[PDB]
């Protein structure tokens, strides 16, 4: 598709068949077609930060006139829970141990597609490793193309939030939004120059 | 861990004084004004905040007054081992990784020697800013970062 | 004027290398003196 | 008491003779007995030992008295001493 | 995908040997008499740790507490019957002829002959496996839980009690 530089050039192994491509990769890690099979899921199940970051993002400005009165998403982690923290965890990592390893097969062999304790129904049906038709998309929504490439770019994005967010609130010591609008109070002096 | 943190310890306290008053012993020959003046003062300052730091960060101090690093992977004292030693085998990987890239980039045609002796060939086209991602030579593990020549 | 530069390219290569990592590392001490530790 | 050795060593030589006899001696045919060179008393001279090893009983040689007797004296001092 | 030697006609043959230890024939029939044996001497005991517990006795370890501190109430009396007996079966189970009379000796160990059928034998056995694989985690569980010496039933009252209690861990 475009490309990141004008000169310098995109690299043979970004053709644009992938979506999001744009001949972005300085360093070369992606340069072994097998590093990039990988690099591929990497980036789409890092990108879909969108989730979370939108996740600490709104219910913080959910929470701007009194309409919600729950903690800050860097205070949450106690006592949100009717059967305290250490219960959460184990639930969490038990589980999603499971959906992670089937998960993990798809990248090598897909795949696991198929429903397993079930009696007598249905299985996924699909093709492509990193994106598995099926309720995941009960709408039935179409697997285009350059929603391929939207899916991407948005993520990419909020990736880049995320690490604004972590940052800005060292030094900002308070709210990613509270952040948001301590700037606000007429720029041109409310700055990360400041600190 | 016989050691009590340099806050509550009176020999690094004692420590502390006994050398900005051998400093400031030397000042009374100068007249202050002059110049080995301000640099013996300047030199008690930093003498009073090395100590002064000390005490901020932890640091246990023995029995002698001087403080004793842990390095056993304990929690409450990581930055005076573990955090500095990731950040070294960062940099070590780094230049390791640079500089491996570099001879393999050589090797193909020309003569490969010239190029060690001299290089200008600066960073190649560019393989210096590569080290800033060396880690994911593990994934160049899985795959050929080593020769199958001898033995696997 | 291809010339200089090789020139600059041998060993003295490692001289500017060093001076500058000399450079960098002493200022560092300067605004950083007396470092026991990595406290952040 | 003088009980609990005879008793130990005489439930070892029962079972050397009756339940581990066989077991012992299959060990011992895939074994022994020494190599050089091969086989040893070729030079060396010594070397068996087959009538003290013979045995006109349908089975147990005597060194196996001996041999599995000890064992069982062992356990038995070892029991005697250690309940004191 | 499927190691070449496990077929998948094996009682209780799923597939899985990540190390390939039985890559090796005859140790592979070694280490599947083995499974039973450690899945048979487990099964037994498992009901044999829980049931005491539910009539009433602080567990299966002060089960065993008696001994430290009729009929032949002594752990030497105690000790010298189990052992010589535990000896004299054994090391005559050893046959080592037919895979220890095919893993499955049958004739008067199958009083009510199961055995004679022919597919409900082979149904038979992968239904031991399974339960014994399951008895053989069980009391790992039930290890590893008691390694805090308190009990394998009052454990699970515990949970039941409240599914608040966390474990943590390490973890
Ligand atoms: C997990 C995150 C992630 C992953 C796995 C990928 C993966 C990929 N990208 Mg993508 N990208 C990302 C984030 C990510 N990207 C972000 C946030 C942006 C916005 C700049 C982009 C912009 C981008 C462009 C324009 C292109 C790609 C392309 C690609 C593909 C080829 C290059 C490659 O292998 O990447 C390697 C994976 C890594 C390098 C992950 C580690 C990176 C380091 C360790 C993180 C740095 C942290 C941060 C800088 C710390 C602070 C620094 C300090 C100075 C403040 C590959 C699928 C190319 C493509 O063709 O797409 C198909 C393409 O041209 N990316
Ligand atoms: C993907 C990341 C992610 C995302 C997107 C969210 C999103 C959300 N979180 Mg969550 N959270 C996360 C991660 C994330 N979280 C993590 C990792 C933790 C640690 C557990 C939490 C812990 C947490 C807690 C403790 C809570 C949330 C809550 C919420 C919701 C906040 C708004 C709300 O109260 O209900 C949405 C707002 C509405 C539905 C408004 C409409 C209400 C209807 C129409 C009723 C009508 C009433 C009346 C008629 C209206 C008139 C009112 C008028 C007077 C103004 C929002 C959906 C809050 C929540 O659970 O919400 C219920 C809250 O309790 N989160
Ligand atoms: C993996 C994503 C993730 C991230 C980025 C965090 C991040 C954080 N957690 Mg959280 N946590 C997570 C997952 C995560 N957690 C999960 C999966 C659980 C189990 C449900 C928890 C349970 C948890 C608890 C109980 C607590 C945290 C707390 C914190 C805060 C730690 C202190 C701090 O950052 O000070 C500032 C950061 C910088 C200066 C940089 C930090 C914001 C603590 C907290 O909420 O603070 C009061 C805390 O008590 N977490
Ligand atoms: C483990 C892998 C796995 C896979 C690939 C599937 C796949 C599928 N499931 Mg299943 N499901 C699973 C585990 C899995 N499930 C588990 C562990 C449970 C509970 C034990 C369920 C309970 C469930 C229900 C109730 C339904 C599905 C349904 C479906 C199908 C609807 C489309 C979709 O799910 O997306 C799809 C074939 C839908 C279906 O068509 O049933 C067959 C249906 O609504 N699943
Ligand atoms: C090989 C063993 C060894 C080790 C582990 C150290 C370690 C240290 N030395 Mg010693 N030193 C050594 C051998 C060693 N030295 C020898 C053989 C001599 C005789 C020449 C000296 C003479 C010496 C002097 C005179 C001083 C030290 C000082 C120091 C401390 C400075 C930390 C620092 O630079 O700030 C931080 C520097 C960095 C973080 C640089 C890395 C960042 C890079 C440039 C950028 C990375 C970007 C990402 C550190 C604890 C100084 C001190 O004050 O002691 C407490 C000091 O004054 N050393
Ligand atoms: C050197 C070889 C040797 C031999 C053949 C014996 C033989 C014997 N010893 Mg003796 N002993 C030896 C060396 C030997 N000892 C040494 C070196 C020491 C100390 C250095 C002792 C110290 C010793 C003590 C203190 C006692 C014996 C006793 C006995 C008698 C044991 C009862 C018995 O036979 O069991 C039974 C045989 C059976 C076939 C029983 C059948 C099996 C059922 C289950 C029982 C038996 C005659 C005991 C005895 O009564 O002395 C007269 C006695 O208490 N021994
Ligand atoms: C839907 C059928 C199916 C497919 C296509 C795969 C495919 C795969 N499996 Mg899976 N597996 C399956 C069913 C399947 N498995 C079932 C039913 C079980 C329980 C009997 C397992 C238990 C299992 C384990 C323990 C592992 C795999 C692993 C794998 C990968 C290595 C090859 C293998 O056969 O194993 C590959 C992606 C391995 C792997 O590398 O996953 C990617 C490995 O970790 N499988
Ligand atoms: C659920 C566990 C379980 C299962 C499914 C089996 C199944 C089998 N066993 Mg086994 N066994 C077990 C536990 C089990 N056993 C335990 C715990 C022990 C130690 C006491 C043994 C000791 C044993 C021996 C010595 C032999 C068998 C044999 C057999 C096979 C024929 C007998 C039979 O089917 O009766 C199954 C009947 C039941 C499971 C009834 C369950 C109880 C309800 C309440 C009644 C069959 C595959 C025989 C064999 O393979 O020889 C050819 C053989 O001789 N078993
Ligand atoms: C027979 C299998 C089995 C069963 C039924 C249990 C049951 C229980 N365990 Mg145990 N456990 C097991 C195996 C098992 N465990 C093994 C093999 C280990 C070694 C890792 C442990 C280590 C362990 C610890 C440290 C603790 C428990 C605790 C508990 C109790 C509830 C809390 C809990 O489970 O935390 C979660 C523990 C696990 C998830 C360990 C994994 C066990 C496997 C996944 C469960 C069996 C698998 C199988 C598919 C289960 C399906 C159900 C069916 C078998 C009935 C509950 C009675 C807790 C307790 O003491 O509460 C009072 C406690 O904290 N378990
Ligand atoms: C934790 C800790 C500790 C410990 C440690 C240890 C003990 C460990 C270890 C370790 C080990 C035991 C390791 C090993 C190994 C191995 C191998 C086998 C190797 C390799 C390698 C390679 C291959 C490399 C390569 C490269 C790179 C990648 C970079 C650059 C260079 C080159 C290029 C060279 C202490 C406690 C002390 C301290 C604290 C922390
Ligand atoms: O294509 P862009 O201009 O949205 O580039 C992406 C940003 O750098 C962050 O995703």
């Amino acid at each position: 598709k475009g490309e990141w530089l004008p000169g310098l050039a995109s690299p043979g192994y970004l053709t644009g068949s992938l979506p999001g491509d744009n001949g972005f990769d300085p360093l070369g890690l992606a340069e072994d077609p097998e590093n990039l099979r990988w690099f591929v899921q990497a980036e789409l199940v890092n990108g879909r930060a969108m989730l979370g970051v939108a996740g600490m993002l709104l219910p913080e400005v959910f929470t701007s006139i009194g309409i919600i009165n729950v903690p800050k998403w860097y205070d949450a982690g106690k006592e949100e829970y009717f059967a305290s923290s250490s219960t959460l965890f184990v639930i969490e990592f038990i589980l999603f141990h499971y959906v992670e390893i089937r998960r993990w097969q798809d990248i090598k062999n897909p795949g696991s597609v198929n429903q397993d304790p079930i009696f007598k129904q249905y299985s996924l049906p699909a093709g492509e490793v990193g994106y598995p038709g099926g309720i995941f998309n009960p709408l039935n929504f179409a697997p285009t193309l350059e929603a391929k490439e939207k899916e991407i770019a948005n993520g990419r994005l909020a990736m880049l939030a995320f690490l604004g967010f972590i940052i800005q609130h060292n030094v900002t010591g308070k709210g990613p939004f509270d952040n948001l609008l301590q700037h606000i109070s007429d720029p041109w002096h409310n700055t990360i120059v400041q600190t | 861990s016989g050691l009590t943190p340099c806050k509550e310890s009176k020999q690094f306290a004692k420590r502390e004084k006994q050398s900005i008053k051998k400093l400031e012993s030397s000042l009374k020959i100068y007249a202050a004004d002059s110049a080995p003046a301000l640099a013996i003062n300047a030199t008690i300052e930093k003498t009073k905040r090395r100590f002064d730091n000390y005490a901020k960060q932890g640091l246990l101090c023995g029995a002698d007054g001087l403080p004793h690093l842990i390095v056993s992977g304990d929690q409450r004292h990581w930055g005076e081992f573990i955090t500095p030693g990731i950040l070294f085998l960062y940099i070590a990987g780094w230049i390791g990784w640079v500089g491996r890239s570099y001879l393999i980039a050589i090797r193909d045609e020309k003569k490969p020697t010239q190029k060690e002796i001299i290089i200008d060939v600066p960073l190649a086209s560019r393989l210096v800013f590569r080290g800033f991602s060396w880690p994911i030579a593990a994934y160049r593990e899985l795959l050929n970062g080593e020769l199958v020549a001898k033995d696997v | 004027r291809d010339l200089k530069t090789y020139l600059s390219v041998a060993p003295v290569a490692s001289t500017l290398w060093f001076a500058a990592l000399a450079g960098l590392l002493i200022e560092i001490n300067r605004l950083f003196p007396d470092a026991l530790t990595f406290p952040f | 008491p003088s009980l609990v050795i005879s008793l130990s060593t005489g439930l070892s030589l029962f079972l050397g003779r009756f339940v581990f006899f066989n077991f012992q001696r299959e060990n011992v045919a895939k074994q022994v007995p020494e190599q050089n060179g091969k086989g040893t008393h070729f030079d060396a001279g010594d070397e068996r030992a087959k009538e003290y090893a013979g045995l006109l009983k349908s089975a147990a040689a005597i060194v196996d008295v001996l041999a599995w007797g000890s064992i069982g004296h062992i356990v038995a001092y070892y029991l005697a001493l250690t309940t004191s | 995908p499927r190691p070449s030697y496990l077929d998948g006609s094996a009682p209780g043959d799923f597939g899985f040997d990540p190390l390939r230890l039985g890559e090796v024939p005859e140790n592979l029939e070694r280490f599947k008499e083995s499974e039973l044996i450690h899945c048979r001497w487990a099964m037994l005991a498992v009901p044999g740790i829980l049931v005491p517990e539910a009539l009433g006795l602080g567990n299966w370890v002060k089960a065993q507490e008696w001994a430290a501190l009729v009929p032949w109430g002594t752990l030497p009396t105690i000790l010298v019957i189990e052992f010589l007996s535990i000896a004299f079966v054994e090391h005559q189970r050893s046959m080592e002829k037919d895979p220890e009379k095919k893993k499955y000796p049958g004739g008067a160990f199958d009083p009510l002959g199961y055995s004679k059928d022919p597919k409900k034998f082979h149904e038979y056995k992968i239904k031991e496996v399974k339960n014994g694989r399951l008895a053989l985690l069980a009391f790992v569980g039930i290890c590893v839980q008691q390694s805090a010496y308190p009990g394998t039933g009052p454990l699970e009252n515990l949970a039941t009690h409240l599914a608040d209690p966390w474990h943590n861990n390490i973890g």
